[PDB]
RNA sequence: GCAUUGCUGGUGCAGCGCAGCGCGGACGCCCGAACCUGGUCAGAGCCGGAAGGCAGCAGCCAUAAGGGAUGCUUUGCGGGUGCCGUUGCCUUCCGGCAAUGC
């Protein structure tokens, strides 16, 4: 970031800022929609210094981020459901652990549902995030029915006064459409008790994931819907640009940031603070 | 368009001219763009388009094929190369109880590819496997592992949270050689190559036990990152083999040409699914146009080559077969050329009904009859007469004169 | 916390069904009969006084019999197929509401 302050505006350092760019998997027709904006913006008010770049930059990313800005508000329902999906391995279950000790941070009784009934030892792992919290978990012996399995977490939700419930899904690749219509079948008998739930359709994308997060996006919201993002695993050198791409084609609401594998490493998404930690040289 | 037909003869015409950066630069930029859309690094990519340079202008020039389409063969064969040198480099078992170290970040797929490894070593490879898992840190990461020995019928090691990740490994091995195992599969934790404290952790255990086979496992989808994984998982680890996962999704796979550039080190396995089933030994020639993309392209290509192959073999076949230098083929060329002739044999050499009743009887021939006079008999020779007009005489005596100038043609020239 | 009881749900079988895989045929594509299929019949053959015909081989085109590569197509048959659907059911296994008891 500081060696671009002492370097002269020309065609070179286009194509060290497009590199850039590229390195922190943005895309092709994401990356070079934002380079039409800067070539343009460099001609309109026709500046030729370094300080400008940087700015312009941070302006035009800032202004996709501006429309998926918008928070998660778990209050009001009763029982508000919050579907985790997403494909395999990418933090769903750790996240579910983060998110309810958030929400009983802001004083609101959650409970959760081992709806990961393919996976071994998942009932097992999510478990262990409900003795973290002290908070019930409903489940049932892996090979069971992860539909009706939820279905039944709700009827308790409801039954036992709980203002929020979150609800744990398999790793499944939008590809498998037995699996796709399995998430879809999951919602179905959902709306056997509420028909405004799910009230939210969270989507765990990895930082690291490149091209494959913009069928990720597609598929997952052409099947259930979905109402929210969570970028996890962003701790690392993974920048994860490609949720710009997302944001610019489907306009689905990012949520949090997992930054670690502890409880109190997960903060609410914030725009402005995520473009100035894509070209963090640091080590 | 109207120029769209005209631009397309233009580029279709057989391009017998030296393969230049002229023809190149403007097709050149249809595979940076599928490479990048594929999710293979920068580094990778730009020493990639240097490396293909040097083999598309260096006396690697068709006449035939458009001059944009005969370099993507350059592109795709030095793909597979560059991409599994050795197909199907297996894990080494010609030692005493062998250790299988499994190391990558988090959530890879490492302790699903032990239980895929334990059915493969077990079933196809029949040896006495052995699971332990170092993994003291994701919650009930170690029943995981324990469910997963179960499913395959593999004896597992067992482990608390309590115990140190250093000492399961070492006390694992200790049993495996008291049990005379033959693989002792080594399960470890999410580890961030950034942290310099678990990444300590996995340095030392891989130094307490002396892994024959470090296999890195990365998943299939990830994107630019993979550079800073591949360079800091090989330089601070001496991995021996790559096993990628997620394969079966939609995502091209594009750091698997990632990592097996940075760390040189190859690829050995592919997990196509969830189940234990789902382990398949690498492959880089199916996983090579699957990181390509323009398969519409390729399939041209290979289609043109072959109906040009066939052509090219055939055409010289039949040339090779009547290499012997006589047949009735060339003695019907030698009638027309000297009934051609104004003056005639006749007047020349001091009848004529002869040579004109000798031209019908070979001209009611088959190609194959004409070729080959041995296959002619009964039948076959009944057939000439009927149609010729002539009798079955005339066609034996025509045959008679013909043997005797292939007996007269093989002596002299 | 444990049992009993009601309702409900999943597993679990079992029977139909789909999906799928294997094998057999359709349809289609391509190849394809010296002669004993047809069209065209060069050369050559025949009948008549001529004019005109008749017969027909190669070749070339079409194509029975029969091969061959393969197909979001169609169907019949069979499974140490099945992160599917459905009806039925029993032994246990496990959940969800609700009533009692220690
Ligand atoms: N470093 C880091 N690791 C994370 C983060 N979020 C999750 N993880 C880790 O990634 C691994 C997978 O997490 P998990 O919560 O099991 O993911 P999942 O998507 O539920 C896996 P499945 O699809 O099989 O259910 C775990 O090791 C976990 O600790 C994060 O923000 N940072
Ligand atoms: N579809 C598919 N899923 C896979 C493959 N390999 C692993 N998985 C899946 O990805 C998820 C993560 O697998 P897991 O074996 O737990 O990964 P891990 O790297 O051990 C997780 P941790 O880092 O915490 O130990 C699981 O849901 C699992 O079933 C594959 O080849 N294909
Ligand atoms: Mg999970
Ligand atoms: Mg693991």
């Amino acid at each position: 970031i500081s060696l671009f302050r002492g370097k002269k505006i020309d065609d070179d350092l286009f194509e060290e800022l497009e590199e850039q760019l590229l390195i922190a998997d943005v895309g092709v027709e994401t990356t070079r929609k934002i380079i039409t904006n800067l070539t343009e913006g460099a001609s309109r008010k026709q500046l030729r210094d370094a300080e400008a770049l940087y700015g312009l930059l941070k302006e035009e990313m800032g202004e996709i981020l501006a429309k998926v800005d918008e928070p998660l508000n778990v209050e009001g329902k009763a029982p508000f459901v919050i579907l985790m999906v997403g494909v395999n391995g990418v933090g769903k279950t750790t996240t579910i652990g983060k998110l309810a000790r958030q929400f009983e941070q802001q004083g609101k009784s959650v409970m959760l549902a081992a709806g990961d009934t393919f996976r071994a030892a998942a009932v097992e792992q999510l478990q262990v995030w409900g003795q973290r919290n002290n908070i019930p978990v409903i489940a049932q012996h892996t090979g069971a029915d992860s539909a009706s399995v939820i279905f039944d977490a709700i009827q308790a939700a409801k039954a036992r006064n709980i203002d929020v419930l979150i609800a744990d899904t398999a790793g499944r690749l939008q590809n498998k459409s037995h699996l796709m219509e399995e998430l879809k079948k999951i919602v179905r008998v959902m709306k056997k008790l509420d028909v405004e739930a799910p009230h939210e359709v969270m989507l765990t994308i990895d930082a690291s994931t490149g091209q494959n997060a913009v069928s990720q996006a597609k598929l997952f919201h052409e099947a259930v819907g979905l109402t929210g993002i969570t970028l996890t695993k962003l701790d690392g050198t993974a920048k994860g640009g490609v949720i710009f791409s997302v944001a610019d084609q489907f306009g689905i609401p990012i949520r949090y940031i997992g930054v670690g594998e502890r409880i109190e490493d997960l903060r609410p998404f914030k725009a402005d603070d995520f473009i100035e930690a894509l070209f963090a040289r640091e080590d | 368009n109207l120029t769209d037909r005209l631009s397309r003869t233009l580029r279709n015409i057989s391009g017998r001219g030296r393969l230049t950066e002229d023809n190149v630069k403007d097709t050149l930029r249809e595979v940076r763009m599928a490479l990048l859309e594929a999710d293979v690094a920068l580094p990778v990519v730009r020493e990639f388009i240097n490396r293909v340079k040097e083999k598309a202008v260096g006396h690697e020039v068709n006449k035939s094929l458009t001059p944009g389409q005969e370099f993507v063969k350059i592109v795709r064969n030095e793909l597979v190369a560059a991409m599994g040198e050795e197909n199907q480099t297996l894990n080494l078992a010609a030692q005493p109880p062998a250790v299988v170290l499994m190391a990558g970040l988090q959530g890879a797929g490492k302790t699903t590819s032990v239980g895929k490894l334990g059915k493969f070593l077990r079933e196809k490879h029949k040896k006495k496997v052995l699971v332990v898992s170092a993994d003291v840190y994701r919650p009930a990461a170690i029943k995981q592992l324990e469910t997963l020995a179960e499913q395959v019928g593999v004896d597992f090691f067992p482990s608390d949270v309590g115990q140190k990740p250093v000492d399961i490994v070492n006390a694992a091995l200790k049993e495996a050689k008291l049990k005379f195992y033959d693989v002792l599969l080594v399960d470890t934790a999410g580890r961030l190559h950034v942290d310099e404290a678990m990444m300590d952790e996995i340095k030392q255990v891989h130094a307490s036990i002396n892994p024959v086979e470090t296999l890195f496992v990365v998943d299939a989808m990830t994107g630019q990152d993979a550079a800073n994984t591949a360079k800091a998982f090989n330089e601070a680890l001496p991995l021996t083999g790559v096993v990628l996962t997620k394969v079966d999704g939609d995502a091209r796979g594009g750091a698997a040409l990632s990592i097996r550039h940075i760390t040189g080190k190859p690829i050995k396995f592919l997990g196509v699914g969830e189940k234990t089933e789902a382990l398949e030994p690498f492959h880089p020639d199916r996983i090579a146009s699957r990181i390509l993309g323009m398969g519409d392209v390729l399939s041209l290509i290979e289609d043109i080559e072959s109906k040009v192959d066939r052509a090219q073999a055939e055409k010289l076949a039949s040339k090779l077969k009547k290499g012997d230098g006589f047949d009735l083929n060339d003695f019907l060329e030698q009638l027309r050329q000297m009934k051609n002739m104004g003056g005639m044999a006749s007047l020349m050499g001091k009848d004529d009904k002869v040579l004109v009743r000798m031209e019908a009887i070979i001209n009611s021939m088959t190609m194959k009859e004409r070729a080959k006079p041995e296959i002619i008999k009964g039948s076959r020779k009944r057939r000439i007469a009927a149609g010729s007009g002539m009798q079955v005489q005339d066609v034996n005596r025509l045959l008679k004169q013909f043997d005797d100038m292939q007996r007269m043609m093989k002596k002299m020239k």
